[PDB]
């Protein structure tokens, strides 16, 4: 049930809109997205999903 | 039948008690304390551990003035240094020569170690006394575990056991104690929110994982070195780390009455202080009538070997004439000597061998086998060692 | 299992007070935080470089990555060394963290050798004197002994509990971006976002992704820096904060957390004991420094302690209450008079 944030849109932490390969596609906005979700409890679920590729 | 007796508060010493119910054959019970536990009621004040000085990247403001704001953080320190000219690998970090400022920020919190490496400051209240007693009942060893309050009744083999109340309410713990792993210390620790820098309690928290942090470590930020980006500071080193090397010997080594100290829960084990009463309500079935028990006569006692020591260094051979076959209780009527065995099997015109302990050189003692007594004459000799490892 | 945290992060250059000979430098092997919380003596050292990871972000235990001026470069793991007064035994290496068993020293040095044979080191004043576990000062850990509660940093690569703060790196100044074009200043971008400032009336101050020209200007009257918003860097107090973002930060889990374990301590050989009238005589033969402690088992304990170094004979009075003698890690010997 844990939710993460991206500018004005809400999404579940484990399922980001950037996936697959969030850092490979856009390295700047991925770190910016993670920086905005640090206080949130599902941060490490977002960190795991964003840095997964192949 | 309720048998009331009192034994000294000493662990590992087997004591003998004679149960003489009128009209019934005597009964000998062997009692030995396995452990005597004094568990104090604890109230956690706070815990202490190694502190962490959280220092982020300093805000170097090129061609301008950075401003410090008051932050609600433990030992929060903020300073803005003027005339700063720092350097990086490729040269100067700032364009301006004398118009740059550096904002230094630092605060104190609990280290990652606090969950593992920590000392707990407890308040000790009225202690709960408990004892583990070994009883040789009906030719078998039974274990009785009860609170030494003189109220808690434990029934083993239909026999009701009431242990205590303890003659001494003494405990090796003071009103204020400090616990670190397996070691316990009597310490007048500083109260919660009154900790001093570089000393025990420089950082104070409710529990190892709680959010509350009290800090008084004397954090003072210093001006950074010429052309260098860093956050120099003066701080009183960990009071917990200093305490770990300067704490000295714990209560396990210093406590009086030979107290052994254990943790989880914090307790005093085998403190040789005072005595404890024992109430044994022995059921009807355990007793045998004198008429129904074998009658002993024509008794003679010879002591072929005796050495007066703490251990059973005496051997006694008793010749007898029993009326019938059965089990007879063995007890010394003289308080100076103690017999090892409590019960022996009688036949008829046979002989019995018993082991005894005494401190006397000239041992003149009475031995009661069932309801008849026999006089033993013994000339016991001194042993080799003046010191023994048993009491 | 396709997750790689090292692609977002990067090794960096940070301040070091002693890079060798007694002089400060921008070290690729700069020391961050040295943790000595483990009671067993194990040190958790934090460095500016990343071990066990290549420049292409792939995991390789024999490889090491350090910041080579502008871009990160590869180096050999074998070349990495940790030392205080004598060389330390490295037990674990993963990213910014090193686990090492060090002898008694006053300073801590962590170094390595790059692809070009150049040796880089960093020295910090660190008082290292690990505490004695138990009552015996031993040099080697035995397989069997008395179990004592001790702490250590677990050898496991898995990062689950402990964490560090990470953020965007600051603007990297580079004088090579600026050139003198008789008699103007040219800013050669080279596909990078450059933040510039000039003491000339031509161009002001701003951010550029294109080549700029400052008409009637001097190179000494200008400042240029390379911006990097694609990588993460540890929130280091030895590196300046990103002037524009500032409070913007991230967090990553770190390997080797502190854990409660069991330490095996040896028990010193039983001393030869001779008994006397209300007294006990012990001939102590220690192979290493052993703590000798004693107390009376009555109202007045009168505790006494001494560290025995060489062959010593001790005369101890045994009272009516009894005397408890503890010789090192051995269980206490209890004495009573006959
Ligand atoms: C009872 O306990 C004592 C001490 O452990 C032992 O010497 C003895 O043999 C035991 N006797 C029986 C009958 O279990
Ligand atoms: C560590 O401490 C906890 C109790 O809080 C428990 O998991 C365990 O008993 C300990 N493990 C070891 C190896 O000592
Ligand atoms: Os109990
Ligand atoms: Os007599
Ligand atoms: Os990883
Ligand atoms: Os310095
Ligand atoms: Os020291
Ligand atoms: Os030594």
């Amino acid at each position: 049930p844990v939710m993460c944030l991206l500018a004005n849109t809400t999404f579940p932490c484990s399922q980001p809109p950037c996936t697959p390969c969030c850092y490979e596609k856009e390295p700047e906005e991925t770190l910016r997205m993670l920086e905005d979700n640090v206080m949130r409890p599902g941060y490490y679920q977002l960190l795991q999903a964003s840095l997964t590729c192949s | 039948y309720e048998h009331v007796t009192v034994i000294p508060n000493t662990v590992g010493v087997p004591y003998k008690t004679l149960v003489n119910r009128p009209g019934y054959s005597p009964m000998v019970l062997e009692m030995e304390l396995l452990s005597v536990t004094l568990e104090p009621t604890l109230s956690l004040d706070y815990i202490t551990c190694e502190y962490k000085t959280v220092i982020p990247s300093p805000y170097v403001k090129c061609c301008g003035t950075a401003e410090c704001k008051d932050k609600n953080l433990p030992d929060y320190s903020c300073k803005v240094f003027t005339g700063v000219y720092p350097f990086m690998w490729g040269g100067a970090y700032c364009f301006c020569d004398a118009e740059n400022t550096q904002l230094s920020e630092a605060h104190v919190e609990k280290s990652e170690s606090c969950k593992t490496e920590f000392a707990s400051a407890y308040r000790a209240h009225t202690a709960s006394a408990s004892a583990k007693l070994r009883v040789l009942y009906q030719g078998n060893n039974i274990t009785v575990t009860a609170y030494a309050n003189g109220d808690h009744a434990v029934t083993v083999k239909d026999a009701k056991f009431i242990v205590g109340p303890m003659s001494s309410a003494w405990t090796p713990f003071d009103n204020k104690i400090v616990v670190y792993k397996g070691d316990v210390y009597n310490m007048d620790y500083p109260p919660f929110g009154a900790g001093r820098p570089g000393q025990f309690g420089d950082i104070q928290s409710r529990t190892p994982e709680s959010k509350d942090v009290y800090a008084n470590t004397q954090l003072v930020l210093q001006r950074p070195a010429a052309g260098t980006v860093h956050v120099p500071y003066s701080q009183a080193p960990s009071g917990f780390k200093y305490w770990l090397k300067e704490r000295g010997a714990s209560l396990q080594h210093t406590a009086p009455f030979g107290c052994q100290i254990a943790t989880n829960p914090v307790r005093a084990v085998n403190c040789a202080v005072g005595n404890m009463p024992i109430s044994i309500d022995i059921p009807e079935a355990a007793f045998t009538r004198v008429v129904d028990a074998p009658s002993l006569t024509d008794m003679s006692c010879e002591v072929p070997a005796c050495t007066h020591s703490s251990d059973f260094g005496g051997v006694a051979i008793i010749k007898y004439a029993a009326s019938k076959k059965g089990k007879c209780a063995v007890h010394s009527m003289t308080n100076a000597v103690t017999i090892r065995e409590a019960e022996i099997e009688v036949e008829g015109n046979s002989q019995l061998q018993i082991s005894f302990s005494t401190a006397l050189a000239s041992a003149e003692f009475r031995v009661q086998v069932c309801s008849t007594q026999v006089h033993c004459a013994a000339e016991c000799h001194p042993p080799k060692d003046h010191i023994v490892n048993y009491p | 299992d396709n997750f790689n945290v090292y692609k977002a992060t990067r090794p960096y250059l940070a301040h070091c007070p002693d890079c060798g000979e007694g002089h400060s430098c921008h070290s690729p092997v700069a020391l961050e935080r040295i943790r000595n919380e483990a009671t067993d003596g194990t040190l958790k050292i934090q460095v500016s470089l990343q071990i066990g990871i290549k420049t292409d972000d792939s995991h390789d235990w024999t490889k090491l990555r350090y910041m080579d001026n502008h871009m990160p470069a590869d180096a050999e793991r074998a070349g990495l060394f940790v030392r205080t007064s004598a060389p330390c035994t490295i037990t674990g290496t993963m990213g910014h963290f090193i686990l090492a068993r060090c002898p008694k020293g006053e300073t801590l040095t962590v170094g390595f050798t790059d692809s070009r044979k150049i040796s880089h080191s960093c020295t910090h004043p660190f008082h290292h004197d690990p505490p004695v576990i138990g009552r015996e000062k031993f040099h080697s850990r035995p397989q069997h002994g008395k179990e004592l509660p001790c702490s250590t940093y677990v050898q496991s690569t898995a990062a689950t509990t402990e964490e560090i703060e990470v953020h965007m790196p600051p603007d990297t100044p580079d004088r090579t971006l600026m050139s003198q074009q008789s008699g103007n200043v040219k800013i050669t971008v080279n596909g990078q976002t450059v933040r510039y400032k000039c003491n000339c009336g031509g161009s002001n101050e701003g951010l550029t992704t294109t080549d700029k020209v400052i008409n009637n200007c001097k190179v000494d009257q200008c400042h240029a820096a390379v911006t990097n918003h694609k990588k993460w860097q540890y929130n280091s107090p030895l590196v300046p904060r990103n002037a524009e973002l500032g409070d913007r930060k991230g967090k990553i889990h770190i390997p080797f957390p502190l854990a409660n374990v069991t330490c095996r301590v040896p028990k010193a050989r039983n001393p030869t004991v001779t008994y006397g009238k209300n007294q006990v005589i012990m001939l102590l033969y220690p192979d290493h420094p052993t703590l000798l402690s004693y107390r009376n088992m009555g109202e007045e304990p009168n505790y006494q302690e001494e560290w025995v170094m060489h062959k010593k004979e001790v005369v101890l009075t045994v009272p009516t209450e009894g005397l408890e003698v503890t010789w090192g890690n051995n269980e206490p010997y209890k004495y009573w008079p006959q």
